[PDB]
């Protein structure tokens, strides 16, 4: 099936941080377990196969093996060998297969954070000579990414087809929320204020744009 | 070295769609061949082996008789179908080889990739191809941004006078419609002194249907 | 056994209880036939009365087998540029493996009195061991086309021997007979003695 | 003698006289233990005559 190994393992440079790969009775004992680091967009890399030797161009410092019904692995410097995730391998008769880790999240290691500034874009008039009103809205500047949805027109919020996704890290090592709605021009036109209410758990920011101008 | 993997772009589920695997440098007929695939936020998953010399031939518990998996020396290429593909399965396949050559449960044991050939990653959406509606935008130091709506599929690139301006470009995530389809929009920032001679231009670029077509963007009058 | 000689020159037909150069005129039954494959340095392991760590554990040949084997280089059937991990063998086992007894092992062998049964990072080692077959090892480690051959003399009829055709039935002349492999000299005169044919 | 084996697997292992197999039950006294090297060839050459 599938691994059981804590994703979220994190901690500052310069200590140890172990990691053990659960697993079943055929699945680590009776078979020779491997580690793999995989890249986002590339090939994986070998670090460790049957725990006792080691590739060429593989560094020393890295420590994996296995004491029992359940292998292990300490990690010790964060500087760019621990900046992606890992994978436990292993074989077993479960599935007359390799078995493959869940991914142990570790990166490279706080940020201060940051109150939100909403920039509300509402559409142009071009739109509303073709029957349509595509509102856009977009949220940048603060951290962690942490956001609720409130589409708040000062008569009747409405929330129906309403798209908004996860904010992540951005290129200003940042995040940045969006939010979209598409409704009739006619009920657009309607409200005679718009904005976006979004919350960075201490504030409300709240920018006041007419679609008359 | 290296092996390649030629995939597809999105297309929508529930048809099939043929990938191959092609050798370089090496003979490919004297290596073990594996593959496997990893979810979008999850490990990965095994699939099965084949080798391109006899007929030895297994699959995982849960893909016995979903695929096929097909081997032909003399074109030196490794073909495999998925027939009615999902929304959760579809994933990035990676055309993995071991060393050694043997198709045995107990051999597996003494089995490891030893190196990994780099494939495509593809994705299912049920929807056909067709250029974005580009259109002007009003603002709320200020920023402006682009509208680009219902493009298919992923991805499409915008920038501010054809990459030519560092001023703010900001790449926001993909976002998914209730109604299946696609929106984004860029939003740079400009001080409001050039705004008031010069407006820029937003550029868009729609590969499968070749629309390059330049807007300009305005505030609402 | 005229067909067997296609097969590249040998390192083998050296027979204990049967003669290499004769394997036509003499006519037995019951022959079994296995296959597998050796490193290539304990060819001659292969032998009644021999006893060491091959053919030990493996496929122990009994003192009494009256039979032998045929073996040579395989440079081409197996052996790749990438290597050939497909043979495995047995490194551990309790006693001395009972001649012509097919097992299968699987299971963690103990060198010790402490309990295991499947724990791994301790003493306990694994009773196989992957084969690898490389050009790099000229002697040392290459597969090998063994199969060993099996007779015996048991008092059941003919079924397996040479081709050589047969000739009219003459009687009144004491001569040599060749009967079912039967040597002896004697006359054939039509016999009184009638049994239950069985 | 089962701790032997953890060492290293033997490579020689054959026995003149007394069996290799069963050495539990025997008992003995004054064993002689020496130690040298063999190019690979003389093995065989360590044997009476």
């Amino acid at each position: 099936p599938v691994l059981t190994q804590p994703p979220s393992a994190s901690g500052p440079p310069g200590q140890s941080v172990s990691i053990s790969c659960s697993g079943s009775r055929s699945n680590i004992g009776t078979n020779f377990v491997y580690w793999y680091q995989q890249l986002p967009g590339a090939a994986p890399k070998l670090l460790i196969y049957k725990n006792d030797q080691r590739p060429s161009g593989v560094p020393e410092r890295f420590f994996g093996s296995k004491s029992g019904t359940s292998a292990s692995l300490a990690i010790s410097g964060l500087r760019s060998e621990d900046e992606v995730d890992y994978y436990c391998a292993a074989w077993d008769d479960s599935l007359s297969g390799h078995v493959f880790g869940a991914g142990t999240k570790v990166t490279v290691l706080g940020q201060p954070k940051a109150a939100p500034s909403v920039t509300l874009f509402p559409p142009s008039s071009e739109e509303l000579q073709a029957n349509k009103a595509t509102l856009v809205c977009l949220i940048s500047d603060f951290y962690p990414g942490a956001v609720t949805v409130a589409w708040k027109a000062d008569s009747s919020p409405v929330k129906a087809g309403v798209e908004t996704t996860t904010p992540s890290k951005q290129s200003n090592n940042k995040y940045a929320a969006s939010s979209y709605l598409s409704l009739t021009p006619e009920q657009w036109k309607s409200h005679r204020s718009y904005s976006c209410q979004v919350t960075h758990e201490g504030s409300t920011v709240e920018k006041t744009v007419a679609p008359t101008e | 070295v290296q092996l390649v993997q030629s995939g597809a772009e999105v297309k929508k589920p529930g048809a099939s769609v043929k990938v191959s695997c092609k050798a370089s440098g090496y003979i490919f007929s004297d290596y073990n061949i594996h593959w496997v695939r990893q979810a979008p936020g999850q490990g990965l998953e095994w699939m099965g082996w084949i080798s391109p010399d006899s007929d030895d031939t297994n699959y995982a518990q849960s893909f016995q008789g979903r695929v096929t998996m097909t081997r032909d020396t003399s074109i030196t290429t490794v073909y495999m179908e998925l027939s009615s593909l999902r929304s959760d399965d579809t994933a990035v396949y990676f055309c993995a080889r071991s060393v050694g050559y043997c198709s045995l449960n107990s051999c597996q044991r003494w089995m490891w990739f030893d190196t990994w050939g780099q494939g495509a990653l593809v994705t299912v959406s049920s929807a056909s191809t067709k250029g974005p509606s580009v259109f002007p935008l009003a603002p709320s130091t200020a920023a402006l941004g682009c509208l680009v709506k219902d493009y298919f599929p992923e991805p499409v690139t915008v920038s501010w006078n054809s990459g030519a301006l560092t001023s703010g470009v900001h790449t926001f995530p993909a976002v998914l419609q209730s109604s299946g389809l696609y929106s984004l929009s860029s939003v740079v920032t400009v001080p409001s002194s050039s705004l008031g001679t010069q407006t820029y231009i937003c550029n868009v670029n729609h590969k499968p249907s070749n629309t390059k077509v330049d807007k300009k963007v305005e505030p609402k009058s | 056994y005229s067909v067997l000689y296609n097969f590249a020159p040998f390192f083998a037909f050296k027979c204990y209880g049967v003669s290499p150069t004769k394997l036509n005129d003499l006519c037995f039954t019951n022959v079994y036939a296995d296959s597998f494959v050796i490193r290539g340095n304990e060819v001659s392991q292969i032998a009644p009365g021999q006893t060491g760590n091959i053919a030990d554990y493996n496929y122990k040949l009994p003192d009494d087998f009256t039979g032998c084997v045929i073996a040579w280089n395989s440079n081409k059937l197996d052996s790749k540029v990438g290597g050939n991990y497909n043979y495995l063998y047995r490194l551990f086992r309790k006693s001395n493996l009972k001649p012509f007894e097919r097992d299968i092992s699987t299971e963690i062998y103990q060198a010790g009195n402490k309990p295991c049964n499947g724990v791994a990072g301790f003493n306990c080692y694994f009773p196989l061991r992957s084969y690898g077959f490389r050009p790099t090892y000229g002697v040392g480690h290459q597969p090998y086309r063994v199969v060993v051959l099996s007779f015996e003399l048991l008092h059941a009829p003919a079924t397996v021997c040479g081709p050589k055709k047969s000739t009219n039935l003459v009687k009144n002349k004491c001569v040599n007979f060749n009967f079912n492999g039967l040597t002896g000299t004697g006359v054939l005169t039509e016999s009184n003695k009638k049994f239950l044919p069985f």
